[PDB]
């Protein structure tokens, strides 16, 4: 069938050039029966169209009025891929980025829908103040674990910009994990916490290590929670 | 174990099209058989690049 | 000076339809009213299954031929099927009265 | 620009209940250029409906579109567990070129009311050497999403020095969890002894409070 | 080309306009690019879909059958059986294929209308602010930005505003 | 709206004109009031009455009957009997209901013509003595009494007489 | 007269033009005489010949027969025999004669188009170099020899050449 493979999670300094590449498999890129459309998605501004490309004996380029003047969607007939250029990236542009197809035939009219999707790209634009998080251990009190559950956790404080990837025990620990969305403290630095329900009969026979990573500021901390 | 609204000596007929040319021997609510070999009608425009 | 235009559709299509005046008029998209294909396998017409006779015909089926002990089975049917050249019928020669007139009778039960 | 608006924002329906999602347009979208999508949390959306009521390939028959003009409506005949997802309608104009979306509609699967297990943690001694003191309270595995937390420093109700956030509907038990932080300075933490975190929830017969004492 | 637009003075279908069946291509200072028209397009898709749905869904087929076997001694009736089938396969074939061409040429002398229908709105909106080029376009006698262009396509084009500048350039020509 | 007048640039059917199907409303010094046009109307009533009379009176029905009883042992023929009735009730139903829509849309793309037909006579009679308002009306550039109005509707409108006064007011605009 | 030309503002078919179905009559210094148009004519003969060939050659007739004799004791079937013939002679008669009128009025509202189609090419070629007389003719505002006339009929009429002389005589009028 038709699959769209995109670039990995990128990271661009402010005011630089964003460059994402979409690979098409199973469909000729110059197919007169398919359209290539880019759409980005932020949690705040929701889904937003960016631009579309297509070939009818020649290539065309149409971009939404929100990005007119700093965006280009170039194809490549050899690699069977397309790309996206977003120059002068601001903090507004930190979001996901997809690529589309369209075999949505309406007697030749196109609905402008997406019958083929791509998994997505983590596009984080860093800012002026790049600060790493201070990851403090949330050790449980000596009485809140006498029940059936011990509550461990790690505070992730004073970092910017978002987001931060949290992983317990380098990934193996997955049952009972809970990572809350970051809240914007009064200092402009996002704050985030992540806890985990584990049996109280294992706080001395199992080491607990939360692995925190803030990609825009190279930070990678390995703090061990000791109850 | 298919289900159809029409049945011919060669096989069923699924679509709600108003004409068929598979076989004149039908049974059930069937597109009335016609001698046509092609019944394409225009829904767009003349292809004039 | 600035130019604005009026124009219509075109695409990679090679379909051609025929009209009252000219034929092979290439159109951008067309639709077909005619159904040309089957599936090669019988189905449940009306919703309920049909009666499959196989090697035996309607005669021996109602006559219960000793070699059709495999299809005195079905207690509801919307139509009957049989091979174009039935092999096991009225094993003993003789005239079956009003035979053709009964294939429309037992046609559906 | 045509910005869509869907109602309700977040809905909680039991499985099998008929789900109706309206799609209100800021101006008339034509019967041909409406497309719908069903996005699972984290996964990219997929085509559910295009045109106006044209079922996309591989989409079951419970979904069915309807409407015209500036009123469109999404409809699931029998809600399913795999329909825990946010649904977006999508329009496309042609002059000027516009292809926008709406606010999205989260379809939460309604479950029973669950009593939250509370936990509490004092500010770690590592942070006390950084000047800050952050008491962290916690709830877990409760429903519905609404709850109320009141920090009490020395039986004094706090206000303005605490923030909270709730997780999405869990993928296994369909419950939420709530965390409340008490970010204080080092001077305001040592000035007080007892810290109370009070919780009122629908499943809590009475407000269950867990407390500790600084320096103990 | 009944109305004279399709394969008429507009000799070319635009391969680049894929949003719809009818539209405009503008060329001004700020740039160029096609744009399709929804008022004209959607009225046509909906009407034609229904015109297709019309002939499809008026053939009411009762739950019946055809296959009849006759004894070798009812051949006159066995011959009569075929006559009743052939007569329908005579009629339902003739009437259908004649109806196809009809609602083909009736479908080609509809799009020709709406193209011609569109022209005599844009032409009856400027009326002397542009001289008609004849191949299906206009040359504005005045500078027209994308905000002016977009009014020509919508239907709220301003004649009094860009009229004073029109006479000064039409006087030039 | 094929020709583009009915539900076109003339967006409203006049509830006040009951003498005919097409007419004019004039507004001048001496007063106002609708007035229907007989040349256009009568050519349409007579043609349509005949178009109705056409499909009615071409179904030639012979003095025959349908009700046939068959013995229980001619069921194959009793089944054949029904097939001969259903096949007609198949055909005469399909062909009729498709013909209705046809000579419906053929009857709606006739009145649209004559309205458009009428416009391009009144518009091609003044030709610059009035500026077209676009909603299906005219604004005369000169005083036009009821004796001048009545010539526009008849077909003997005087261009040379009211032409000298036209240029003096068209120069004003 | 749908399009309004045939029996419209062109009230007379020219008995003198026998080369084709559409043409022009010019009157200048060098003389006069009719002349028929082949682009318009041939597109019509070929399309109509095919439209005739269309209905003719879609009646597929199988090698069969009708004459059946029944014994006096199969009268119910002998009555059934006639019903199968009359029903066809019912249908194939109704459908045919309704199709005739249709593709008659469809053939009269085609020639009316092409006459009207022709007019709005010659009228959209001079555009002010001649004032339209209304009966289906033009009066050139300038001397036009047979070499100028022949360009109007072909389709390569020169507007810039005979434009300077047009304004000096249009100013006279
Ligand atoms: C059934 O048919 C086969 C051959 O087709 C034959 O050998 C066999 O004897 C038949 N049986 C009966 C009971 O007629």
């Amino acid at each position: 069938q038709v699959q769209l493979q995109q670039s990995g999670p990128r990271l661009v300094k402010p005011s630089q050039t964003l460059s994402l590449t979409c690979a098409i498999s199973g469909d000729s890129v110059s197919s007169s029966s398919a359209v290539w459309t880019w759409i980005r998605q932020s949690p705040s501004r929701g889904l937003e169209w960016l631009g579309r490309t297509y070939y009818r004996s020649k290539w065309y380029d149409d971009y939404a009025v929100s990005v007119q003047g700093r965006i280009t969607i170039n194809p490549d007939t050899s690699k069977n891929q397309i790309s996206l250029q977003l120059n002068s990236v601001t903090p507004d542009d930190t979001a996901v980025y997809y690529c589309a197809r369209s075999s949505i035939n309406i007697f030749g009219v196109f609905v402008m829908a997406m019958d083929v999707w791509g998994q997505g790209t983590a596009v984080t634009v860093s800012s002026p103040s790049t600060k790493g998080p201070s990851v403090f251990p949330l050790a449980p009190s000596s009485k809140s674990t006498s029940g059936g559950t011990a509550a461990l956790g790690c505070l992730v404080k004073d970092y910017f910009p978002e987001p931060v990837t949290v992983s317990w025990n380098s990934g193996a620990l997955t049952s009972g994990v809970h990572t809350f969305p970051a809240v914007l403290q009064s200092s402009g630095l996002y704050s985030l916490s992540s806890v985990v329900t584990v049996p109280s009969s294992s706080l001395g026979t199992q080491t607990y290590i939360c692995n925190v990573n803030h990609k825009p500021s190279n930070t990678k901390v390995d703090k061990r929670v000791e109850p | 174990e298919c289900d159809a609204k029409c049945q011919t000596p060669q096989g069923a007929i699924n679509s709600s099209l108003p004409f068929q040319n598979v076989h004149p021997v039908t049974i059930g609510e069937c597109p009335k058989y016609v001698r046509s070999a092609k019944l394409r009608m225009v829904t767009g425009l003349r292809n004039i690049p | 000076g600035d130019t604005i235009c009026i124009g219509y559709h075109a695409n990679n299509s090679t379909d051609t339809v025929d009209t009252v005046l000219e034929k092979n008029v290439t159109v951008t998209h067309s639709v077909n009213l005619l159904e040309d294909s089957h599936n090669g396998k019988l189905c449940r017409l009306k919703g309920i299954a049909p009666l499959q006779l196989g090697n035996c015909s309607v005669a021996g089926w109602i006559l219960g031929n000793p070699e059709c002990e495999l299809l005195i089975s079905r207690e509801s049917w919307s139509y009957i099927v049989e091979k174009p050249n039935p092999e096991n019928g009225t094993c003993y020669p003789g005239h079956f009265a009003d035979y053709e007139e009964l294939r429309e009778q037992l046609s559906s039960v | 620009e045509i910005v869509l608006t869907q109602s309700p924002g977040t809905l909680s329906l039991s499985p099998g209940e008929r789900v109706t999602l309206s799609c209100r347009a800021s101006q008339t979208v034509y019967n041909s250029y409406l497309a719908w999508y069903q996005q699972k949390p984290g996964q990219a959306p997929t085509l559910l409906i295009y045109g106006t009521s044209t079922r996309a390939t591989g989409v079951p028959d419970r979904f069915s579109g309807s409407g015209s003009g500036t009123v469109f409506t999404l409809t699931i005949s029998r809600l399913e567990p795999e329909d825990f997802a946010v649904y977006f309608c999508q329009q496309y104009s042609t002059s000027p070129r516009a292809l926008t979306f709406g606010g999205g509609t989260k379809v939460e699967i309604k479950r029973t009311v669950a009593a939250p297990s509370v936990f509490i943690f004092p500010p770690s001694d590592e942070q006390l050497k950084s000047g800050t003191a952050s008491v962290v309270c916690l709830l877990n595995n409760f429903y519905p999403r609404e709850a109320k937390v009141q920090w009490k420093v020395d039986n004094a109700l706090q206000s303005g020095n605490s923030q909270e956030s709730v997780t999405e509907q869990d993928s296994k038990d369909s419950t939420y969890s709530l965390s409340s932080t008490l970010t204080l300075s080092k001077a305001d933490y040592e000035k007080h002894k007892v810290y109370a975190c009070e919780v009122t929830h629908q499943g809590l017969s009475s407000p269950v409070t867990k407390s500790f004492n600084r320096g103990e | 080309g009944l109305f004279g637009a399709i394969a008429g003075f507009i000799e070319g279908g635009w391969t680049g306009m894929v949003d719809g069946w009818y539209g405009y291509h503008h060329q001004n200072e700020q740039g160029s690019g096609y744009a399709a028209d929804q008022k004209s397009t959607q009225n046509a898709i909906n009407g034609i879909t229904n015109k297709v749905n019309s002939v499809i869904e008026k053939m009411n087929t009762q739950f019946t059958a055809v296959g009849k076997e006759f004894n070798k001694l009812e051949r006159r009736m066995e011959n009569l059986n075929k006559k009743v089938d052939d007569g329908f396969i005579d009629i339902w074939t003739y009437n259908a294929e004649l109806l196809v061409l009809l609602e083909n040429e009736r479908t080609l002398d509809f799009h020709d209308s709406n193209v011609k229908n569109l022209y005599e709105k844009v032409k009856s909106q400027l009326k002397n602010n542009a001289k008609e080029i004849g191949n299906g376009c206009f040359e504005f006698y005045h500078k027209c930005n994308d905000e002016c262009m977009e009014s020509v396509k919508n239907g709220t084009y301003d004649y009094p505003k860009y009229s004073e500048e029109s006479k000064l350039n039409r006087e030039k020509i």
